[PDB]
């Protein structure tokens, strides 16, 4: 998995050499940012439901056709809304993993890779999830760096969906 | 590979749940102790050549059969290969210390090593002795109170000893 | 690889003899039925994406454990890998239909597959269910009476079912 | 083995793609030619002996030195003529396999590959077999496409021997 | 690989000692016999094609099953492959003769050969017969008294027979 | 191991061909030189001690600091002189192996490879051994080719140490 620490090690390992000073400086930089990133992840984790449930509706309110339009890939049926809420948690959970791991690695491995094929195959509209994300970016009531770091992974998630 | 944070993330992902308070406290604790980890990697790394050499002299003086003609360390190309192995192990150990997880060490270095030495005739128990010799050299160097801000570092040194011990148990 | 004609030639060559009348009649019969074979390959090929997708939804709805966190199809990279496998199997099946022989399917695709999934932790019995789901989807699509000149195609559909069944038995 | 059908599949397989329309058209073309090629193979198969035995003599009549010149690689001895008749059947059998398989694949795999080394090593004169082939090309009493297809593999066999 | 001299050096090095008088006398003896060794390599090499061919005819006439349709030497590509193998073995044998040691023969050619033929269905006992046929052809050619300065060469011919026999025992 | 004979074979083996005349001529050349090279090795072998012990002192007499300067990599202690005499034998033994094997191969494999790393790691001064070698080059009382061949491997050993 990609993290500032693992990249550093991969770089020295590919050259059969011991870690360098610059790489050590990079891990220190990662530790200094760990503070605000960690409290961001804790905050988000403590406001899962209000964010998840709040994100769910923010997408039915902008894509109401998904509310009753017959089709398994829709939130017309209760299970459809179950699947949907499940996916929302997945996204929120991933961004907290990024904040925890100091990078996108977690989200790249578990969610981004194969994302397009998955959405294409099961006919899921990327915009649905993007609305979810825009709702979380403006709801997590985070400020300072904590908010700064979170929004970073949020936007990053938006890109990959576009 | 994984680092301390990544492993916790992987353990949580497999359960499809967010980190618990105990996991957050644990990762935050590692960060607060960050400087010590960096000092241990830096100190062991800067002395790599000395640790290997001193450990080599120690091992061979303790096991003179290896340097006898026909033993696995006789001839300069085999000795050079043995000193090289010791450096490889050490290098990967410093890697695991910086990460706070032994995955890189296991995956790149320990996996299959036992079989490799058996196929070559190289005595694994003897590699372990060398690995143990380096552990003591590295630890004394990393936990030296001179030229460093006094503080508890006893948790880190146990973690570091674990990695070495874990490397020795993979070839003993 | 071999096609229907090549296999008969290989069987005759090993006996150092010319084809018998029954073999000639058999190969000539396949040719007379040629159009149907081409229609089945064309129809299954044009719907490949639909067959895979519908079969995937079917499998996971029937086996919800696979898509649970920590199951072999969780995460988008594993799901993408699973959908890909289903497409690979299907692709090689269409290959065997066009040839009238399962050699290409066996040699390029089924050989060793069982071991490959066991080494990954991927449940073979579950791959079989997906392969069976595609068989039914593919066959219904290939034997649909709409938009095609009415005629017997029951021999071909059995041949096609055989290939799928043969693929499922190689991983069950 | 090479056949119009297998080549098509190899082409799509090397590109990890499903069969294309052109490839499908190629197999159709192969099926249309299968008719005359198959009856050619049946005809030839039904006139094996008369062709084989007739081919044998057509080469003793042009290379009589092989009739008594001492040397295991010669038809001087009865076993030498046995070997020779055996080889003739091999050739005839191969051309019928080609007609059956819609291509040279059968003859390339079982007879052409290593042909030169085999003739060099056992000291066999390519001309012997070529005379055999010229006799069959003018004896099989085939007409229309059936004859057209047969002669194609016949000439092809001649080339490889030259 | 090793040659006669190298092997003696390797045997002495493993004991960390200088060569003994018996080893010196032995290597010096080989040198004094040098011309004969060169004549055997030169003679077997110049006739390589004849040895292989005659041995091939001999083997197949003795074992007609191999050239029957469906046997391992049927078809020109398998026969070409068989003649090629015989040439490969011979080539490596001449290599061992020139060196006065069978290492190159063992390491490059005999190692694993048994398994290779078993995996292909090729009968090892039959390869041995061909190898034995070449031994007799090669030896008669190398020890022929015509066109060469008369002298004892009986030690060399035994050494040469050993290599062939050793090659046949690796696949029988 | 590298020897004129093995190189020849490696050359033909890399080209899947039988040995050539030139290669055969090369082995003959090797045999002709074998005479003087062998007697050189026998001579040296018969005057091991006088050469080894004589070589030991020739280096304490030029590097007396190694006589009592505390440090395991020194001949200050008796074991230090033991190690040292051991190494001297190793060198002498190797040069005789070269003379025996008609080349440097023996010395390249068992002593030269890893030489620098070994001397660096255990802190051994290359000059120590080079003095040893200069003493043997001028002590072996060899003349004619025997001496010529020996000196060749001796100088060769000097190079590698420089
Ligand atoms: C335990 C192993 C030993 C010990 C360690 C100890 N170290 C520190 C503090 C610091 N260490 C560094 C080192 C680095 N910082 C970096 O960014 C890098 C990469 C280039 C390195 C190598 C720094 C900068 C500090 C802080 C400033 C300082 O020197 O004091 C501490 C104090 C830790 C803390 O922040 O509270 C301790 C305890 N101390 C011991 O007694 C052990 C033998
Ligand atoms: C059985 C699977 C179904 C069925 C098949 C059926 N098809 C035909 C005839 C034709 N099929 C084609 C299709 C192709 N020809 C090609 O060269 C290619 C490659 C580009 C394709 C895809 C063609 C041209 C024909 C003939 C003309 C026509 O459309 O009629 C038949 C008739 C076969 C015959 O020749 O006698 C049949 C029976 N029919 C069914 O009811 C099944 C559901
Ligand atoms: C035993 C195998 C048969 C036999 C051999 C025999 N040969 C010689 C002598 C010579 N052989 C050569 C050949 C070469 N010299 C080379 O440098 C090369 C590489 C290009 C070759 C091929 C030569 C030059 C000689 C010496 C001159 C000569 O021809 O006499 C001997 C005599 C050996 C000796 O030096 O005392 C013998 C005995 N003799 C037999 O009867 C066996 C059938
Ligand atoms: C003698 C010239 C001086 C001297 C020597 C000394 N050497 C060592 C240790 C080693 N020497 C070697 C050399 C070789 N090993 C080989 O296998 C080969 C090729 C066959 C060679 C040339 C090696 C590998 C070692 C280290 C391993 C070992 O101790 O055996 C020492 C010991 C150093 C120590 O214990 O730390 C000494 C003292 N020292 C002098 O002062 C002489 C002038
Ligand atoms: C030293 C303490 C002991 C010793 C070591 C010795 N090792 C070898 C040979 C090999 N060692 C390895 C190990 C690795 N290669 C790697 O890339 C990695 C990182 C993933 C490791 C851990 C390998 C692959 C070999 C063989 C290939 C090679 O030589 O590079 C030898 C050589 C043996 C020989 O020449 O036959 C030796 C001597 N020997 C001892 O006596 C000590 C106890
Ligand atoms: C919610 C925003 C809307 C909605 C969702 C919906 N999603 C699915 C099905 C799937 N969703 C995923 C997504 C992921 N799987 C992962 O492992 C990860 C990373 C951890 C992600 C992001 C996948 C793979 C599927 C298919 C497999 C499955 O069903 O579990 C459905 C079901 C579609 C169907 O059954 O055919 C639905 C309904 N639908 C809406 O209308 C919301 C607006
Ligand atoms: C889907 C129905 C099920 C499923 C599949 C799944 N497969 C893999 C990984 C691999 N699959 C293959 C198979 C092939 N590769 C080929 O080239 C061919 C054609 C000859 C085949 C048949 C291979 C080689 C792999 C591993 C290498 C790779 O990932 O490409 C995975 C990934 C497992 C992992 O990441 O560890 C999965 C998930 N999984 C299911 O749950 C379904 C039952
Ligand atoms: C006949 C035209 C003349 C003739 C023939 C003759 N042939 C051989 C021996 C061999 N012929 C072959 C040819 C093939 N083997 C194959 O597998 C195939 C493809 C299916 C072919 C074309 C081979 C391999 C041999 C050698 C092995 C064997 O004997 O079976 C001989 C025997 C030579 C000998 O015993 O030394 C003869 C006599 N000879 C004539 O004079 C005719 C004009
Ligand atoms: C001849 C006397 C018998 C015989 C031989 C036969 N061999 C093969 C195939 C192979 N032989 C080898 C052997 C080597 N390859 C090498 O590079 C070396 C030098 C290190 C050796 C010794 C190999 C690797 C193969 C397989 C790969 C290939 O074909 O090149 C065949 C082919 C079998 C087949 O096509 O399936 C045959 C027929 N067969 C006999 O009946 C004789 C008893």
């Amino acid at each position: 998995m990609k993290t500032p620490i693992t990249e550093a090690i991969a770089a020295a390992d590919t050259q059969g050499r011991f870690l360098s000073n610059t790489e050590l400086q990079a891990v220190d930089g990662r530790f200094k940012r760990a503070v605000a990133s960690m409290e961001a992840a804790r905050a988000l984790t403590n406001n899962a439901q209000s964010l998840i449930d709040g994100a769910a509706q923010a997408v039915y309110q902008k894509f109401p056709y998904t509310t009753t339009m017959q089709g398994s890939q829709y939130a017309s049926t209760p299970e459809g809304k179950a699947k949907c809420a499940r996916d929302i948690g997945y996204y929120l959970r991933m961004i907290t993993y990024c904040l925890v791991a100091g990078g996108t690695g977690p989200m790249d491995e578990y969610l981004i890779a194969g994302l397009s094929e998955i959405n294409s195959t099961f006919d899921l509209s990327p915009s649905w999830y993007i609305e979810a994300l825009k709702y979380i970016k403006a709801n997590h009531g985070l400020t300072g760096q904590a908010a700064v770091e979170a929004n970073a992974y949020i936007d990053y998630a938006i890109n990959a969906l576009s | 590979m994984l680092d301390a944070f990544a492993k916790v993330v992987a353990q949580a992902d497999a359960r499809g749940e967010f980190l618990t308070n105990a996991q957050f406290d644990a990762l935050s604790n590692l960060v607060k102790e960050g400087n010590k980890r960096l000092d241990a990697v830096n100190r062991i790394t800067s002395n790599a050549s000395t640790i290997v050499a001193n450990a080599a002299r120690a091992l061979f003086a303790e096991q003179p059969q290896l340097i006898q003609p026909g033993g696995n360390a006789y001839t300069n190309r085999r000795m050079a290969a043995c000193l090289r192995d010791m450096e490889i192990i050490l290098r990967y150990v410093t890697y695991a210390i910086l990460a706070g997880d032994s995955s890189v060490l296991d995956d790149r270095c320990l996996n299959g090593l036992r079989e490799t030495y058996q196929a070559l005739g190289t005595p694994g128990s003897s590699v372990a002795v060398a690995i143990q010799k380096m552990k003591d050299a590295a630890i004394a160097i990393a936990n030296d109170p001179n030229g460093i801000t006094p503080g508890d570092c006893s948790a880190l040194m146990s973690e570091i000893a674990g990695y070495f011990d874990r490397a020795a148990a993979a070839v003993a």
